């Protein structure tokens, strides 16, 4: 009998082993690893992963200018 | 733009609203549509006169998009560089422009066009006995050319490789050089006596191309675009042909020399006796007075070291004037060094050949001087429909690499990442699976990869046979020979290699595992491989182009813009999320962990005379 | 050489008719296009082992 408020992150392994390096720079990123497509993060930090994750991901995707 | 009340949505436009303008009462028929910023020119093909401007176009503008309905075509200064030549004057254009357009032309769009327009047809530059003179009909020139400060009736000598900068030089000066060849009166030169055969039949695409550099009378240096297997070897045989006189032809290949010189034979009437080669295996030339060469361009473009077979080879072309030079695969020439046969090589007539005109570089525009413009252009999707090519149902398959290789993919150095997302287990099962699936179609498949490594191991995994680099000339042959014939043998896994240049009549199925990072053009020549299929009109017909890439990873980025040519042509390439049936197959590769985990290692460890008999 | 004759009586037309029948059906299938061409595969689950 204990609740832990968080956010359920549901996900693939690939955005799963993206988040683990936001994580491992920012360590309040992940609470706990629940499963392969499940992560616990911190609520604070839901709105800075999503944005800062774009950023990344925009080297991946060509825009002709 | 005077009294014209913008609209409220005119603030999300920025300086490109053309309502300003009015449109004449006769909208209905003209099928027009001018750009005056950007001269882009939107043409309608379901309109009358419709087929009179989609030639005239791509003569004044370059082609964007040409999609099935709505063309969209560009004018800009190399465009109206290669309409000036063939016999148009500002006013031809103008008159034309403002008769077929539903607006009136824009004073800044005139003036663009004056410009640049009135520059073509005061110089030209000759050759005699190897001797390169800068010939002008009239005297005025004198006292321009010869005080400039770059360069050093009246007929003054120039140094051959003084050529490139001189030519460069008459750009950046108002008038710049054509390269006319009056072969009709040039009776120094020998001539050959070569016709086509009866059986020969000139394609109606062919003829239109002609027509454009033969249309003042005068033959004219410039380049031809034609798609992948269209026949541009046909285009530079006709023009031999037709000149009659001494040429010389560049193949950069030495299987495609092999089969050029056979496809030359079979379709003109030329004896073998005037033909030779000038490849690896054998280098004699012809003792003839007139007479053909066919070799590469790095066989004629080195400098430091050469044979002395070679040495007298390369004697043997200088000495000589030739008469025509033919540029196959001209999108080469404008490299580092292949563009010195040119200058050492005298020719009175340079013609390119390539299916895409572009590279990564600026230095696909120094075409424009080094052999002239571009002539004439054919599209894709008309020849598709007409019966000419294969249709293409281009397919790209995300393949989610493992969540293993995927965590090695993070921390991996640049340079080591490209190996780690070529290998990954997914790209092996589907690879697998629309192997048999095909096969079982009776479907000649062929797979690209770039990587040496990754070819070998997909060969020998799946025992299938496999050539690249190394591979040597006799093997490869007669394996090609195999595959064209031989049922047991219906697929093979090449290389870089033959990704271009190497004729294969009855593959119909093409795949791609690896790639070699961004460029536009090796996406088209491989795909050229399958265009050119003996059973492109049996009805329902559709030919493959599998494009296997590892989503999330820098491959979409490179993807994306390494297929951006085609797309322009007209090919649209289909996202497959899924293969169905793949679980059903009895079995794939790397299906358990352990062999993820095996291959997951193989990849990462990758990085006294007397005294003579003592020994 | 040899010649070889074959005298169709009206069962082997009909015969022989169905033989192409099969036949075409065959060339149709060679160049008709494959299944997952045929449907957009979005929604089905991705591909995989
Ligand atoms: N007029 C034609 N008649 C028959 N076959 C032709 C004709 N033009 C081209 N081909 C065939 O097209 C194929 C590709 O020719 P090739 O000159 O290698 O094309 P490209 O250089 O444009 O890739 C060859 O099989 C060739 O025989
Ligand atoms: F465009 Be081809 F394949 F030379
Ligand atoms: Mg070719």
């Amino acid at each position: 009998a204990r609740a832990r408020k968080g956010a359920l992150v549901q996900c693939d392994p690939s955005i799963k082993a993206l988040i683990l390096q936001i994580d491992a720079k920012m360590s309040d990123i992940v609470l706990e690893e629940l499963d392969d497509t499940h992560l616990l993060v911190n609520p604070s930090k839901v709105e800075f992963v999503k944005h800062e994750l774009n950023r990344l991901l925009s080297k991946n995707i060509y825009n002709p200018m | 733009p005077a009294d014209f009340v913008p609209d409220s949505v005119s603030g999300m436009f920025r300086s490109h609203d053309f309502s300003y303008l009015r449109l004449r009462p006769d909208h209905a028929s003209r099928p027009l549509w001018i750009s005056p910023s950007d001269g882009r020119i939107i043409l309608e093909s379901f309109s009358p006169l419709a087929e009179q401007a989609q030639d005239f176009l791509v003569t004044i503008a370059e082609p964007i998009s040409r999609p099935s309905h709505i063309h969209e075509y560009k004018i800009t200064a190399y465009s109206l560089y290669a309409a000036v030549s063939v016999g148009l004057e500002t006013d031809d254009i103008i008159s034309v422009l403002d008769r077929l357009s539903k607006v009136p032309v824009a004073e800044s769009i005139i003036n663009f066009i004056k410009g640049a327009t009135i520059s073509y047809g005061k110089v030209k530059l000759v050759i005699k006995h190897n001797r390169y003179f800068v010939e002008t009909t009239q005297a005025d020139i004198l006292q321009m050319l010869l005080n400039d400060s770059v360069i050093g009736v009246h007929s003054f000598e120039i140094a051959n490789e003084s050529v490139e900068v001189v030519k460069k030089r008459c750009q950046e000066i108002d008038y710049p050089v054509l390269e006319e060849y009056d072969f009709r009166n040039d009776h120094r030169n020998p001539d050959l006596d070569i016709d086509l055969k009866p059986s020969t039949q000139i394609r109606p695409y062919q003829e239109k191309s002609l027509s454009k550099m033969f249309g003042n009378g005068r033959a004219r240096s410039g380049i031809i675009v034609l798609p992948c297997g269209a026949g541009k070897t046909l285009v530079g045989i006709t023009a031999a042909c037709t000149i009659k006189k001494s040429v010389i032809v560049l193949c950069t290949s030495s299987v495609s020399v092999m089969q050029w010189r056979q496809q030359f034979l079979q379709w003109c009437t030329l004896q073998p006796e005037n033909c030779a080669v000038f490849t690896s295996d054998n280098k004699e030339m012809f003792q003839t007075e007139s007479g053909l060469v066919v070799s590469t361009y790095s066989m004629v473009a080195n400098t430091r070291n050469r044979s002395h077979d070679s040495q007298k080879v390369m004697d043997f072309l200088t000495g000589r004037e030739w008469g025509f030079i033919i540029l196959d695969e001209v999108h080469v020439v404008p490299a580092a060094m292949f563009r010195r046969v040119v200058s050492t090589i005298a020719a009175h007539a340079k013609l390119g050949l390539t299916a895409t005109l572009v590279r990564e570089d600026d230095k696909i525009g120094d075409l424009n001087f080094l052999i002239g413009p571009k002539l004439y252009e054919a599209n894709w999707m008309e020849l598709s429909q007409k019966g000419h090519i294969a249709n293409v149902q281009c397919a790209e398959v995300w393949c989610p690499m493992t969540a293993e290789f995927y965590q090695e993919y993070l921390r991996e150095t640049a340079r080591k990442r490209m190996l780690l997302y070529i290998m990954n287990p997914t790209k092996f099962q589907a690879c697998q699976f629309l192997i048999q699936y095909h096969e079982r179609r009776g479907d000649k498949i062929i797979v690209f990869s770039d990587n040496v490594y990754a070819l070998q191991e997909y060969a020998l995994k799946m025992g299938k046979p496999f050539i690249y680099g190394s591979t040597p000339q006799q093997e490869r042959m007669n394996i090609l020979q195999n595959f064209q014939y031989n049922d047991q043998i219906n697929t093979i896994f090449l290389s870089k290699v033959g990704d271009t240049s190497i004729d294969l009549p009855e593959a119909t199925c093409l795949i791609q595992i690896s790639s070699h990072y961004g460029s536009r053009r090796q996406e088209a020549q491989r795909l050229g491989r399958i265009l050119r299929a003996k059973r492109r009109n049996d009805e329902g017909f559709n030919a493959f182009f599998y494009s296997l890439v590892s989503k999330d990873t820098q491959e979409m980025y490179y993807s994306t813009k390494r297929q951006a040519f085609l797309v322009d042509q007209g090919y649209a390439f289909k996202v497959i999320t899924h293969l169905h049936g793949m679980e059903n197959i009895p079995n794939l590769a790397y299906a358990s962990p352990r062999e993820r985990r095996e291959l997951l290692q193989e990849v990462l460890l990758k990085n006294h005379p007397l005294i003579r008999k003592m020994y | 050489a040899t010649l070889h004759i074959n005298i169709t009586t009206a069962s082997d037309e009909v015969a022989q008719r169905e033989l192409q029948e099969r036949q075409a059906e065959e060339k149709r299938k060679q160049n008709a296009v494959p299944e997952w061409h045929k449907q957009s595969t979005i929604g089905k689950t991705a591909l995989g082992r």
